[PDB]
């Protein structure tokens, strides 16, 4: 058999990218080793096996699109980093996918026309299957700074769709967004 | 006494070199984005840059770019990965002096700014 | 976004890539802890290497090879994938079909005839920079048969409009040289 | 003079957990695959065997289920990268003692066989 010619294309450009990041992890690893920092390697190390291990939780939640959208996020250009966990044991929320996907789509369009461009940004955004009262928490912790925190005013008063905005914090440098599903 | 400007959106390499030109006593100073640079560039005004080409944002060929635009005699040193063979040579028509492959030897770095930087 | 079952697939090997490099820190690691530092060195370089080899085989306008190569080992096979390009990049994407078929073959031909008992390794070597071919590839494998016969027929026939300039098979080796122009 | 076996494709590893029960006066053994494994086992006949899952050609499940049929008293410590809850999962209700996930500490895995074996 032979995939086609415009998948093979894609992965090769995005393994080109995890190939990318790695080398300048080994650049973190080896750069220390060298320093002697030993204790701060071992660190760096276990950083690295837990964003593994947070990237194969969310590869096995039945979401693809979402996790390929997180996975890729940072290969895209953005004005912002993202960081993602999964808290609690995997489960099925493929009955999900499509929605979260189109959701957390939305949200970074908006952070990209809201954040500023002179700070360092970063979003961190947790799935919480655990919970007891909702079938899936989304939690998003954004750190940096606004250019135009107005971006937000509108889904803020509207909320959006079938989902649930629990809550909707936003300081001077952070923003705190917190959504239920169930 | 002479200034170097690191740029990387990894924190952990800003902070790795940073530690470096340190043990040589160099002023060193560092920006996680392309926009922070260009300040840093306006005021400190540095001898030596040492400029990461994949930031997040606006990348090195872009900011490589913009600094020249401040002064045109900035000596810059790009690092990335190998396989950007783009940017690479895009920046070395751009006037960037050399560049450097992560990972590199945290040796030969610190002595191609020895180099370029004059005394 | 993209197609559902590209946006799978990629998944699924961004998920091997990861198990590779959670090895890969096994070895650090470890040997970070027996305290063996200039080994560790020696590995991350290694690392390095590969690297460098998976990007350039990536730049070769050769999108189909290069994804045999770079997923093969993921892929169920009884010896391993281990490659290398030799010379500047070039774009040989006039041949990226070609190649991508012919490695099929052998890499098959390999999997009937390399025994399952022993640990079989098979190195190949994109050479572009010589001044004769426009690409040569050698194939470099070691480890042991069970049927060296399954190379018999492509050994006396060829094989299409490819030069098979030397195919040398001893008792655990064996080298195949492949020209093309 | 306690026999243990080490089972993973990737010869580092091999060579480093060789290294490493020696250092405890272990006999040790290793083998690259599945049936070379199976040789070993039937063989030497080992106290403990400590297994990696994802092997080209016969993986961890598979031969762990032959191990069994040889020695269905086999001390089996799987090993494996995180995100492989499937044969985790199945090793354990196959009669795998515990397991640990790459990359592990050189010395928990050591006691780990320590404690698993008697004396
Ligand atoms: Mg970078
Ligand atoms: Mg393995």
């Amino acid at each position: 058999n032979i995939s086609d010619t415009a998948l093979t294309n894609e992965l090769i450009h995005l393994l080109g990218h995890s190939r990318h990041d790695w080398m300048n992890k080994l650049q973190l690893i080896k750069g220390n080793l060298s320093l002697q920092k030993y204790d701060r390697v071992f660190e760096m190390i276990e950083e690295m096996v837990i964003d593994a291990k947070h990237e194969s939780k969310l590869s096995n939640l039945k979401t693809p699109h979402l996790a390929f959208d997180f996975l890729t996020f940072n290969w895209k250009t953005h004005y912002m980093t993202l960081e993602y966990e999964v808290l609690g044991e995997i489960k099925d929320l493929s009955a999900y996918d499509q929605k979260l996907a189109k959701l957390m789509r939305k949200l970074f369009h908006l952070f990209d026309q809201a954040v500023s461009r002179e700070s360092e940004n970063h979003l961190t955004v947790s799935l919480q299957t655990d919970h007891p009262d909702r079938q899936l928490i989304l939690y998003l912790d954004f750190h940096g700074a606004f250019a135009d925190p107005s971006a937000f005013d509108d889904i803020r008063q509207n909320g959006y769709e079938d989902v649930d905005i629990m809550r909707f914090e936003i300081t001077s440098h952070e923003c705190l967004i917190e959504i239920g599903l169930d | 006494n002479e200034k170097i400007l690191i740029v990387d959106d990894q924190s952990g390499i800003r902070i790795l070199l940073n530690e470096v030109f340190n043990k040589e006593g160099y002023q060193t100073f560092q920006a996680a984005n392309g926009l922070q640079a260009l300040d840093i560039v306006t005021k400190e005004r540095p001898d030596l840059v040492l400029l990461d080409m994949k930031i997040p944002g606006m990348d090195g060929i872009e900011i490589l770019k913009r600094m020249k635009v401040i002064d045109e005699n900035i000596r810059v040193i790009i690092m990335t990965a190998y396989g950007e063979l783009d940017m690479i040579q895009e920046s070395k028509e751009l006037g960037a002096l050399t560049h450097f492959a992560k990972p590199f030897d945290i040796d030969e770095i610190r002595d191609a700014v020895k180099k370029y930087l004059p005394l």
